[PDB]
């Protein structure tokens, strides 16, 4: 029976990755961090117990705990310790420490049947996993250690005689465990690793995940970039998170034009929008985007900038002749230092980020966004009337 | 593509007549005219001779008479009821002569208040049980007497007497 | 068969709230005559003249009056002996049966009304500090080792003085009949706007009738073409060509979201 | 008529209704192996001490002696019932909300099922 | 969010089109008329249009009128009417089985259907009885018509048949649609139910009865919609409310009301556009985008003339709408996307239109309603707001009332 069920969680392990089957086997079962979780369909009394199918089979490790003082010893060294990676890399990125004594979970794979994709029952499971985690799976009712062989036994037995049977029936625990029995570990935050694309982002970005990291070096096997993103569960402190979550977007921002232009100004948008969602997250004002000052502006801009802005918005100029502040106004909007009184349709905010940040010509994003060079034009125009309007209202 | 023609039609031994010839203009019929209760739009229609038609499209106002009364008021048309040639009318509220609606009561429940001197001498104020709850619902069951889609008008008069009782009886 | 233990409980959750919903409907009946019993008389002068007043008809309202409590919270003594003792709150089941059995007086119901919130107590030591454990271990706070809820309870027992003031409050302002005269007389030695002798949990009854509220809310012939004719018509074969590609799902797919359409030991 | 004559009839009124609402309750509950969970069974208690503390504050004043028109002893069992219900409870079936919900609907989706 | 009429009547409800239009012409001196921009030229039927539709290839539009009853039918590239083509009858209903306008069916209220194709009509059938709905199948080339007898008639087009009406338990059918990706097909009985039938066999896979907490007054379902992906499900209640379902579960996942409490005309989800999670629900008097998952109003669409139907281009901002005025209107939201390609200036000129603008977010009481609803205390306070004959009122809180009432 546990072969039986076996074969059918790596039916769905293995549904989709990329050829690394073999190391896996062993690593799920020898490790010690790692644990297993299956969602089933609903159980028919009348079914006779047969074992029904796996809809969604998530692997999970934990990680952290790490003691401080190994930190920074490993950090000075330079040296990467086997596992946890999530712990290491964000302290490796950010340079904290308290980081990585956090107690987290990384899911290192989740898989649904893909016959029944997109019907929503990887985002079930992953709302149950939080569930368990934060404590909510309460017992209602008012042991699973095995003994394991000693050595007195060992030594008491010959090779020539030796009965290598399968352990007792009555000694295993159960294959299945419901959430309410075993007690789940204290956790801090949910992690997850994943080279970054369309579908998968979204699939994250509805379950609540937040990006703190992206590597700029594509992976060389499939030219898509590691992008770690974790949740806070309810009761822990989320201040950490939401500072990490800044300090990647201000990140985000200047590196799309060195490595980054090639992702789709759709995709670059999702993952600002994003991370925001964490700013969302914190009711807390102490930590929150400052509006433009006066002083600020006159730094940023020279009067006659703005005369040159105001102009084109005014239909007096040539779109060349402006050429040189779009990135500066891109880093303002998308930093958030312009305010409520600015907004822009996702049309809009992809056009600017795509020649601001991503430094895209005109009619590059012409064909990405499947418009004529006439409406870009006409939609980039709209959007600096809006901003020149916002600079009279400050002055 | 609408006629009047009797040629299409088989004879009255039975035997199928054959085209004779194409469609004149002296034997034509138009589109029907599907007047609905909305704001008033009425289509004109240049017709043989010099004679014009007016298509109620759409309208919502219509003098009824009140003839034991002996009166006429101009009231809104609230909705179709009945109507005794097709059902489907009354579910899509399809205005044309014969069609039994429900018209405000304002009016003539002013005009009685005035003439006679008493809520609805004595004697003469006196009237038929159901109409006096008709008024006191507050719309009565009218008969339209006009036809909207060739005069343009929904003129009619308010059931009573044993009409009223069939058309109750009816609904 | 786990499953028809999940449907017993599943049934006994609901009689509890039904029962939660039905003793809040025995509270809304009470509360006018919590209000109205905050307005009467508080010394023997006072009551005295209050009888005065009306002597034949405040007898005969005094003696309905007494009588109706009598039957009333005796029957209620019942019910808390009844349900103390089918919910296993009191063990001793052949003491409950005799006392259910017995007419009881006025102070001697006093007396039970003590018993009863004293084993009530201490059932509220047993589970407080029972699901408490267990809310812990399902949280991790057992693997941590905020405070227990018998604790909590214990220690807000503790400061009686502050929720002693919060009942003093007057918040609606409720005069009791000759408050005026007993002030004026010195027969009230407490008081010489919170007042001890008004009786007031406004708030406690609102947010009552709030919870109560919120979970309603959560929990809600041939001619004319009148008959069909299967005969092929030329004009319209072949007007269209079928797709041989079929739905994007597969048919095996297609029959089952039809079908769900609407709605060792192994576990 | 008497201020006292009013009042007191409202107070006839009220216990004609709380009776007569409890012998309905009575009945219900003596009508009802099921095995009943601790938490909630406690705060049923809880309560109904605190409907009889309210009770016997309000014998405590209609006694035309009112020896002690506080109502003290009353109160403080009224404090103690009313203390279990907001800070013990309330917090424990929070965090027991969610699982009590599965339950609840877990029975009503089998009892259409049986229908 | 901002709507921009690009065309349509500027003039109230009260003032009539016809008299304007002869008001107009005394006012043409006006300067605003001389820079009025039409983006099709004739978009406007003689009294009123009844359906209206795009065309699959997005390069053509389709219409039906009032009088004389004709068929309008619109190319983009030229912005101007392609031509028109008189009938003998009023059209209830039609469908554009090609991806151009070359084939279309339709139906006409004297109990025929009308088979039109590039030189005229083609070829005309009679059904048993009166129609309300229809719509066509690619995959098995059968058309479906509904009908106020019970059956739901089958037309086959590649066979020329008629076949094996599908026998409905309720009597008549207001409305029919049929899922892409599934195949699964809905019927709109009289009745508050919903029954589903298979196409692959000829079945009745199962029927939903609409529960209605808040209101127990009988309704008809008059519209249902099928989303793309195909596990969700929309219907269009003749009281006012619209619901969303999860085909998988039995229970409405939301249920929003226009609230005006006129019958849901038509139901698009507007998934093409961007952000899925949007849908449109069209009364007579307004039509209103509010979030599919958590039932935001998103923007509204009012005209001051009644809706006939409404129509969204795929991928594009721009919405036409049929309505009862001698124009038809036609809306653009620039925030849901771009322009279509075709009129792709539209965008630079969005500072000239009108910029029309709280109806949709909040519900609607009648007078009556609110007696019934022991409402009239909250007459005369903030929670409840006047609106001419009926008040305003919120949503949840309308909710919990008819409850308790």
């Amino acid at each position: 029976v546990s072969e039986n069920f076996l074969e059918k969680m790596m039916a769905l392990y293995v549904s989709s990755h990329y050829k690394n089957s073999p190391n896996d086997l062993q690593l799920m079962s020898d490790a010690p961090a790692h644990k297993l979780f299956v969602l089933l369909p609903p159980i028919d009394p009348k079914d006779g117990g047969r074992i029904p199918d796996p809809l969604c089979v998530i692997q999970i490790a934990l990680e952290g705990e790490i003691s401080k003082e190994s930190v920074r010893n490993s950090l000075s060294r330079g040296q990467r310790a086997g596992g946890d990676l999530i712990p290491w890399l964000i302290s490796q990125q950010f340079q904290d420490e308290e980081f990585a004594s956090l107690s987290g979970a990384r899911i290192v794979r989740i898989a649904t049947n893909p016959e029944y994709a997109s019907m929503g029952y990887g985002s079930r499971a992953i709302e149950l996993l939080r569930d368990y985690f934060e404590g909510k799976f309460t017992d209602m009712s008012e042991d699973y250690s095995i003994k394991r062989v000693s050595d007195k036994e060992l030594a008491k037995t010959n090779l020539l005689k030796d009965d290598v049977k399968l352990r007792d029936a009555k000694t295993l625990p159960p294959l299945l465990l419901k959430l309410s029995e075993q007690p789940p570990h204290y956790l801090h935050y949910l992690g997850v690793s994943y080279g970054l694309t369309q579908s998968l982002h979204k699939f994250w970005k509805n379950n609540s995940f937040v990006p703190v990291y992206l590597r700029q070096t594509a992976n060389d096997l499939t030219g898509e970039h590691t992008c770690v993103m974790l949740n806070v569960l309810e009761g822990r402190e989320s201040n950490w998170l939401v500072e990490f979550a800044k300090d990647f977007r201000k990140r985000f921002l200047s590196l799309l034009s060195y490595d980054f232009h090639k992702f789709t100004a759709v995709q670059a948008l999702s993952v600002i929008e994003s991370s925001k969602k964490a700013q969302d997250l914190s009711d807390d004002e102490k930590h929150d985007n400052k509006e433009l000052t006066r002083t600020h502006l006159d730094d940023i801009f020279s009067p006659f900038d703005l005369k040159r802005l105001d102009s084109y918005s005014n239909n007096l100029l040539d779109y060349h002749v402006i050429g040189d502040m779009i990135p500066m106004l891109a880093l303002l909007y998308f930093g958030d230092k312009m305010g409520d009184s600015v907004k822009l349709s996702s049309v809009q905010s992809a056009i600017l980020l795509a020649i601001g940040l991503q430094r895209k010509n005109i009619d590059t994003i012409a064909k990405e966004l499947n418009l004529p060079s006439n409406q870009t034009i006409a939609m980039f125009a709209k959007i600096m009337r809006k901003m020149s309007q916002y600079f009279r209202q400050l002055l | 593509g609408i006629s009047r023609d009797s040629r299409h039609k088989r004879s009255a031994t039975g035997a199928k007549r054959a085209q004779f010839r194409k469609k004149r203009k002296f034997e034509l019929g138009r589109q029907p005219a599907n007047t609905k209760i909305g704001a008033k739009r009425i289509h004109s229609v240049r017709t043989r001779g010099g004679n014009k038609k007016y298509r109620a499209l759409r309208i919502e106002t219509g003098n009824f008479s009140w003839a034991s009364e002996g009166i006429s008021k101009k009231t809104r048309i609230a909705g179709v009821v009945y109507h005794p040639s097709n059902n489907e009318l009354v579910r899509t509220n399809t205005l044309t002569k014969a069609a039994i609606v429900q018209i405000d009561a304002t009016p003539f429940r002013q005009w009685f208040e005035a003439h006679y001197g008493q809520t609805l001498r004595a004697a003469s104020a006196k009237i038929e049980s159901s109409v006096e709850s008709q008024f006191s619902a507050g719309r009565l069951y009218a008969c339209i007497s006009s036809r909207p889609g060739q005069s343009g008008r929904c003129d009619g008069y308010i059931l009573e007497g044993e009409e009223l009782a069939f058309y109750l009886r009816r609904l | 068969q786990s499953v028809q233990r999940d449907a017993s409980k599943g049934y006994s959750i609901l009689q509890q709230t039904k029962l939660f919903d039905n003793i809040i409907d025995l509270r809304i009946k009470l509360q006018k005559a919590v209000i109205a019993a905050n307005k009467l008389p508080l010394t023997t002068e006072s009551w005295e003249e209050a009888k005065m007043d009306d002597s034949e008809e405040t007898k005969r309202l005094l003696k309905e009056n007494e009588k109706l409590f009598n039957n009333l919270f005796n029957r209620l003594i019942n019910f808390r002996i009844k349900f103390q003792l089918g919910d296993h709150i009191t063990q001793n089941e052949e003491v409950a049966k005799h006392k259910l059995s017995k007419k009881r007086s006025l102070k001697e119901l006093y007396q039970e009304t003590n018993s009863l919130d004293s084993e009530l107590k201490e059932y509220r030591t047993a589970v407080l500090n029972k699901w408490s454990t267990k809310v812990s271990s399902a949280s991790g706070n057992a693997a941590l080792s905020n405070l227990p809820a018998d604790v909590q309870v214990e220690n807000q027992l503790s400061d009686m003085s502050r929720l002693m003031k919060r009942t003093k409050l007057n918040r609606r302002n409720i005069t009791p009949l000759y408050f005026q005269k007993d002030c004026a007389n010195g027969r009230l030695p407490e008081l010489i706007t919170e007042n001890p002798y008004v009786f007031d949990d406004e708030d406690f009854y609102r947010v009552l009738l709030n919870d109560l509220i919120d979970k309603k809310i959560s929990n809600a012939k041939a001619s004319k073409g009148r008959k069909l004719n299967y005969s092929v018509q030329d004009p319209i074969a072949n007007y269209e060509a079928p797709i041989t590609s079929g739905y994007k799902w597969s048919d095996d797919q297609i029959d089952e979201f039809f079908a769900g359409l609407l709605g060792i030991q192994i576990f | 008529m008497s201020e006292l004559n009013a009042l007191l009839k409202d107070i006839n009124g009220s216990l004609t209704a709380t009776s007569e609402s409890l012998e309905r309750l009575s009945g219900i509950y003596s009508n009802s192996p099921a095995e009943k969970v601790s938490l909630l069974s406690l705060k049923n208690g809880s309560m109904l001490g605190y409907i009889n503390s309210l009770l016997m504050l309000i014998g405590n004043r209609l006694d035309d002696e009112c020896k002690d028109p506080s109502a003290m002893d009353a109160r403080e069992r009224s404090i103690q019932h009313r203390v279990v219900l907001e800070r013990g409870v309330k917090p424990l079936e929070k965090k027991l909300a969610y699982q009590l919900d599965k339950l609840t609907r877990a029975y009503v989706k089998m009892e259409k099922e049986y229908k | 969010v901002s709507v921009y009429q690009v065309s349509g009547t500027n003039v109230s409800r009260s003032l009539p089109d016809w008299i304007a239009k002869k008001r107009k012409r005394q006012l043409k001196n006006d300067l605003e008329y001389q820079n009025r921009v039409e983006l099709i030229q004739d978009f406007e039927f003689s009294e009123a249009s009844n359906k209206i539709k795009v065309s699959r290839d997005g390069q053509y539009c389709m219409a039906t009128g009032t009088y004389k009853p004709q068929i309008h039918v619109y190319d983009f590239a030229n912005l101007s009417l392609k031509f028109d083509r008189h009938t003998d009858a009023e059209n209830v209903d039609f469908t554009i089985l090609s991806d151009d306008w070359t084939k279309s069916v339709h139906l006409q209220n004297d109990r025929s259907i009308q088979f039109q194709n590039k030189g005229g009509l083609h070829y005309t059938t009679r059904i048993p009885k009166f129609g309300r709905s229809l719509v066509y199948n690619k995959v098995n080339c059968d058309l479906y018509v509904g009908a106020s007898g019970n059956e739901l008639y089958r037309l086959n087009l590649e066979k020329g048949r008629f076949l094996n009406p599908f026998k409905l338990d309720t009597e008549g059918v207001n409305h029919v649609s049929i899922n892409e990706v599934n195949g699964l097909l809905a019927a709109g009985t009289e009745t508050n139910v919903v029954e589903f039938w298979d196409p692959r066999s000829r079945s009745r896979v199962s029927k939903l009865y609409l529960e209605n907490n808040i209101d127990n007054r009988p309704f008809q379902v008059t519209t249902t919609s099928f989303r793309n992906d195909g596990l969700t499900f929309a219907c269009g209640t003749s009281n006012g409310y619209s619901y969303i379902y999860d085909l998988r579960t039995s229970e409405p996942s939301i249920i929003k009301d226009q609230g005006y409490g006129f019958d849901i005309k038509k139901i698009i989800w507007l998934d093409n556009v961007g952000t899925e999670n949007k849908i449109v629900t069209c009364d007579k008097r307004i039509a209103k985008i509010w979030d599919r998952l958590d039932g935001k109003a998103y923007a509204s669409m009012e005209p001051s003339v009644d809706i006939n139907d409404i129509e969204h281009v795929p991928g594009t901002g721009m919405f036409f709408t049929a309505n009862e005025s001698i124009p038809m209107h036609t809306y653009y939201i620039p925030s849901l996307g771009p322009s279509p390609r075709w009129c792709s200036f539209l965008d630079s000129i969005t500072e000239e239109l009108e910029e029309k603008p709280v109806y949709s977010n909040y519900r609607f009481i009648t007078r009556d309603d609110v007696k019934k609803l022991n409402l009239t205390h909250l007459v005369g306070s903030r929670v409840l707001r006047a609106y001419m004959h009926g008040f305003f009122i919120n949503t949840e809180l309308y909710d919990k009332v008819s409850l308790i009432a």
